[PDB]
RNA sequence: GUCUACGGCCAUACCUAGGCGAAAACACCAGUUCCCGUCCGAUCACUGCAGUUAAGCGUCUGAGGGCCUCGUUAGUACUAUGGUUGGAGACAACAUGGGAAUCCGGGGUGCUGUAGGCU
RNA sequence: GAACAGAAAUCUCGAGUAGAAUAAAAGGGUAAAAGUCCCCUUGAUUUUGAUUUUCAGUGUGAAUACAAACCAUGAAAGUGUG
RNA sequence: AUUUCCUCAACCUAUUCUCAAACUUUAAAUAUGUAAGACGCCCUUGUCGCUUAAUUGGACGUGGGCCAUCGAAUGAGAGUU
RNA sequence: UGAAAGUGAAUGCAGGUGGGAACGCCCUUGUGGCGUGCACCAUCGACCGACCCGGAAUGGAAGGGUUUGAGU
């Protein structure tokens, strides 16, 4: 139940199955993707432990 | 009752082995341009050939 | 002329508004075809002021026009021309006059001479066997009508005489006959030495004396004959040949704008408005 | 209900804007376009003649010929699972160079005004454009600037 | 200085209204009052309750200026006795009437021919009315400049030694 | 619940709206007086028929003159039925208003001594109504557009002119030798 | 600077009323033989400079009308996305985002290219 | 305003952004015109390929930009393949 | 009474209540077209029967210099039969 | 190739241009530069037939053409 273009960006994310993750350089083009896909993935900042 | 259009699935259709480009090529036909354009290149590029012809086998 | 007429009121562009432009012409006139990209279209001006004549070689650009020659019959007298400086004759000359200044300036005067003695006879500047083609330009009339034996079509036969090729037919050159559709040289030739304006006062120096000498006042003054016109007209044409550059004026202009600074206004700004306008209000004693 | 005349549906598509009707610019006329020129095209309700189909109006593409008042322009449209290659005459009218093309064209010259310049002085040139970068690091004052404590307001008609 | 009213034009224009020999008499004493051909007027439009004949002369007018217009306005006034209402007078500035009987005019006539009615329109410019009426750099006439009833009807007193009613 | 659907050219063939007169009491009042208003304003979108108006404006206009007279009250209708309900004959049916969520139905302005009984009015309407509606006093002087201490200052520096029921406002536009001469005790002042 | 010819954008340029405009130019303006066209040299055509800034034209002023522009209106209206949110429903609220119109207020009332003239 | 006698038939002057016209529907377009009048005309012609729309990117219809001719018109730039 | 009175209608003006899928000056969100150089950037010179007043231009070329953020992000081997 | 009567395939290295397998050579450690260039595709020409031209009894040779063919 992936609408077409939020199933795109998780694909250009590497983020292809349930929790799934990866670390993203954040810049304006890089965070209006993750507005889009906002209610499927969920992100923040890691720490160095992390 | 027949008459029963739909586009639903028609899109999908169309992505399955996506939306093809076209194969872009260096040259295209001239027959889609001017014809008084197109006599004169064949003058045109025939003596530049000459030229090239003759300028490496006179070297 | 309520608010919403106005408000939908669409203004014509501004040289329409002010009747100096026609954009219907205008764009068939200077309109080249695509695949012949940047070169320009030159259209010969002619304008006729009550006193003047002007004639300039005009191309256009997307910001603007640009003049690429010109001549005024206001320069006529130095050529020796001082009188009927606006008639089909002056037409001529300030035409011949450009048409020698344009070719000068894109480099074929030598190779295109025109006509030296004109003789009034129908003729387009042919182009050479083998050399370059001719300097092209197209008449651009105006608003003015192009009825037979108009002066625009004066000035067009003077510049094609002096070496321009214009397109053009004689069925409207004066002394045309409309229903031989074949053109009368003599009158031609008399038009382009002035002969018509000969005849006219050699027609008043017979009957209403009075007359003659209100209206050739200008002529008078310098003693000049019907006779002489035509040697004036004919040497003039030969001495805008030898010489045709434009000399630039050295009048300065510092002066001229030092001088229409003095009686140019100001313009007020709000600090005044509001002094000026409590003032009415306390002047109207109802403050 | 439902007619396929070349034009159906371009009440509003044709339409010249308000106070805008009349007079065609001139300086329409005078503009040069050459093969390989990317072009928008915006059809001109005034200029029956030479009017693309409305499926291009506001389409860009490449001119690939030039005659005396038109342009060829070259516009791929999806018909299924491909595009296909339009030719499309268009009287000039309706044609209007791309602002972009001229952006690139700028862009271009001022990586290599940079890019020289860059080698002659010996260092980096950094040509790449980078997305809006996160925000960095500042020091807001509060000198003359007090933060003013505000409260959600209670609800009032204001009718 | 140039604001001096004189006549721009005089039309004068048959109120017989009637087509048949009386109209063509009505053009030759037009031509022989204006000394000009007297073009015909059409009928715009057929009438159910007339029957106006389509495209067919109904009116002859003409249009008279010069010196010669002054003379045709000077024996209308002296058939007229000089004696014109203020309401002839239009907002514009201009001035007309009618009078019936031009058999009482200066010209010989018999019994024969017929009776016609000859009316007047007088229309007033001052110099440097042509602004509005060339073709090329077409302006509009200034307020000022422009002709009320008010100086038109002075204009009228001021010679012919003409009174006005005083309704 | 379609998209509008009015008289036109193309529904020509309408039936009119039961309810044709939409202003009461007095209605050549002035400015000075009926100075509270009081509006029935609708809570949520409902289709109001000609019908439902035209009941609600007799019972209205009957129960409020019988009590406070006809120049205590300037009851007035501001729903307006323009849409057309379609039915199947035994093809237009009816005309019913479209209101949206906080839409006046009805405002009447009386006077102060008179709130009470204006909201009582106003609260009996609602049975004729579908629909659920509120009861709330304007802030506004009658049917003008400014709240009353600022009208108090509009009138007390002279600046409004009465101009049958409604009035006329001053304002920094337009010609001054006119606004001068209309506006005689306001004072034009020079900042 | 002003003016004239040809323009570009085509009202911050239009419409209105009233003040000013030295020089030149432009204009109004003086005629009808020739060219030319009209019922009419009004217009259109020619041929001129005796007269006039009065009209055009230019510039300046209106707590002018319109027009342009910036703010208020207003993150309000609307809207992409979300919930096993509310509510009988109508709709509404909230969440991650996008974001007007209109009115009202202040300011403004042509800029500019080429060529040539001008105490 | 003038006639005649209601008739705004006609004629004249002002204002007039198109509120008229443009064969037939509606929408779009158009003001020194695309409307009205006038003058001359047959580009409503012969030939070739390219293109757009419907579309399978087949046919048919309709349409666009050119080319080789031959012409019309205009002073001319141009415009004209209904 | 071709001198007037008002309820009579008509029109003009400024306010005023309320609307539009086949109204509109404006005008979103979402959706949508194109571009983000190696077939790229600067000069020397060649061709032509096209085009220009003209080696003028246009089109196609030749020879040299820019190959180190090769010119937003992210991802991924791709396309034709 | 043309309905047919008929006519019938090299200007050139059996042509030019772009990409390109494989091979060779130079760098200098790069996704290199340089030179040939198979297959295939796009493209500019040439050649044969048909058709449309002018075109100096029978033949159609040189010159052409926006075209046309399931050709070379
Ligand atoms: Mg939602
Ligand atoms: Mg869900």
């Amino acid at each position: 139940n992936i609408p077409p273009k939020a199933r795109k960006i998780m694909q250009l994310l590497r983020l292809i199955q349930i929790n799934n993750g990866v670390f993203v350089k954040f810049n304006k083009a890089t965070k209006e993707m993750l507005q889009v896909v906002e209610p499927y993935v969920t992100y923040g900042i890691p720490n160095l432990k992390t | 009752k027949s008459k029963n259009h739909t586009n639903h699935n028609q899109n999908k259709k169309a992505h399955r082995n996506g939306i093809k480009r076209p194969q872009k090529h260096r040259y295209d036909s001239l027959k889609y341009r001017d014809a008084k354009f197109r006599r004169n290149q064949k003058f045109a590029n025939r003596g530049t050939v000459e030229a090239i012809r003759q300028a490496k086998a006179s070297a | 002329k309520s608010s919403p007429y106005f408000s939908r009121y669409q203004t014509k562009y501004r040289r329409r508004r002010e009747g100096k432009t026609d954009y219907y012409a205008r764009k068939r006139l200077i309109a080249q075809a695509k695949n012949k990209y940047n070169a320009p279209k030159y259209r010969l001006v002619v304008r006729f002021s009550n006193r003047f004549v002007t004639c300039q070689i005009v191309s256009s650009r997307v910001n603007g026009d640009y003049v690429l020659a010109h001549a005024h019959s206001s320069e006529l007298p130095r050529y020796g021309i001082k009188w009927g400086l606006a008639n089909w004759t002056a037409a001529y000359a300030t035409g011949l006059l450009v048409a020698r200044r344009a070719l000068a300036k894109v480099g074929l005067a030598d190779k295109y001479e025109g006509v030296t003695e004109p003789e009034g006879e129908f003729e387009l500047t042919e182009a050479i066997e083998d050399g370059p083609r001719p300097f092209k330009v197209f008449l651009d009339v105006g608003l003015k009508r192009t009825s037979t034996g108009s002066r625009v079509f004066g000035a067009m036969k003077g510049a094609s005489d002096g070496g321009l090729f214009i397109p053009h037919s004689p069925n409207r050159f004066p002394g045309f006959d409309i229903e031989t559709e074949e053109l009368d040289d003599e009158t031609l030739r008399k038009y382009i030495y002035g002969g018509h304006v000969a005849e006219y006062m050699e027609m008043l120096i017979d009957d209403d004396e009075e007359r003659y000498q209100k209206q050739f006042s200008g002529l008078i003054a310098d003693g000049i004959e019907s006779d002489q016109l035509e040697d004036i007209y004919a040497e003039a044409y030969a001495k805008i040949r030898e010489d045709p550059s434009f000399q630039k004026s050295g009048k300065d202009a510092a002066a001229f704008k030092a001088e229409s600074l003095k009686y140019t206004q100001r313009k007020l700004t709000a600090e005044e408005r509001k002094e000026r306008f409590n003032a009415k209000v306390i002047e109207a004693g109802r403050a | 209900p439902h007619s396929y005349g070349i034009r159906a549906r371009t009440r509003y598509t044709f339409q010249r804007g308000f106070r805008e009707h009349g007079q065609i610019r001139l300086s329409t006329y005078l503009k040069t376009y050459k093969v390989g020129d990317i072009v928008d095209i915006k059809v001109n309700g005034a200029v029956q003649k030479g009017m693309p189909h409305k499926y291009y109006h506001g389409k860009t593409g490449v001119v690939y010929n030039v005659t005396q008042s038109s342009v060829g322009v070259l516009i791929y449209k999806v018909v299924g699972n491909r595009y296909m290659e339009k030719r499309v005459n268009v009287r000039i009218e309706h044609v209007k160079h791309s602002k972009c093309r001229q952006d690139f064209l700028d862009r271009v010259k001022a990586n290599e005004a940079k890019r020289k310049e860059a080698k002659a002085q010996g260092k980096t040139v950094q040509l790449r454009r980078q997305p809006a970068p996160p925000a960095t690091a500042h020091f807001v004052s509060t000198e003359n600037n007090e933060p003013v404590t505000l409260h959600p307001v209670a609800y009032d008609t204001t009718i | 200085p140039m604001k001096e009213l004189r006549i721009s034009k005089l039309v004068l224009n048959i109120s017989l209204g009637e087509s048949g020999d009386r109209l063509t008499r009505a053009a030759k004493v037009l031509e022989q009052l204006s000394g000009q051909t007297p073009v015909f007027s059409k009928a715009r439009y057929t009438i159910r309750r007339f029957g106006i004949r389509r495209n067919e002369k109904i009116a002859c007018h003409v249009t008279v200026r010069g010196p010669k217009a002054e003379e045709i306005l000077e024996r209308g006034l002296k058939v007229k006795e000089y004696e014109l209402k203020k309401r002839n007078f239009s907002a514009t500035g201009n001035f007309g009437f009618g009078i019936q009987e031009h058999i009482d005019l200066g010209i010989k006539y018999d019994p024969s021919i017929g009776i016609y009615g000859m009316d007047f329109y007088v229309v007033m410019d001052r110099p440097g009315m042509r602004v509005a009426r060339r073709k090329a750099q077409r302006g509009r006439v200034g307020y000022t400049h422009k002709i009320n009833a008010e100086d038109t009807i002075n204009w009228f007193k001021q010679k012919y030694d003409a009174v006005v009613l005083g309704k | 619940k379609n998209k509008p659907y009015p008289k036109s050219r193309y529904n020509r063939a309408v039936p009119d709206s039961k309810i044709r007169i939409f202003d009461l009491g007095r209605k050549r009042a002035g400015v000075d007086e009926f100075p509270l208003c009081i509006h029935l304003v609708s809570n949520e979108y409902e289709q109001i028929t000609s019908e439902a108006l035209e009941a609600a404006r007799i019972c209205a206009n009957k129960y409020l003159v019988k009590i406070g007279g006809k120049d205590s009250f300037h009851l007035r209708v501001r729903a307006h039925p323009f849409h057309v309900v379609r039915i199947n004959k035994m093809k237009p049916n009816g005309l019913v208003a479209r209101v949206n969520i906080g839409q006046i139905l009805m405002s009447v302005r009386t006077k102060d001594s008179s709130r009470a009984t204006a909201i009582e009015a106003l609260r009996r309407c609602q049975y004729k109504f579908p629909g659920q509606q509120r009861i709330i006093v304007s802030k506004k002087w009658g049917f003008s557009q400014y709240a009353r201490d600022e009208y108090i200052e509009k009138r007390s520096r002279g600046e409004i002119i009465p101009d049958g029921c409604y009035a006329k406002f001053l304002n920094k536009r337009g010609s001054l030798q006119e606004k001068l001469d209309l506006f005689p005790e306001a004072s034009f002042n020079l900042a």
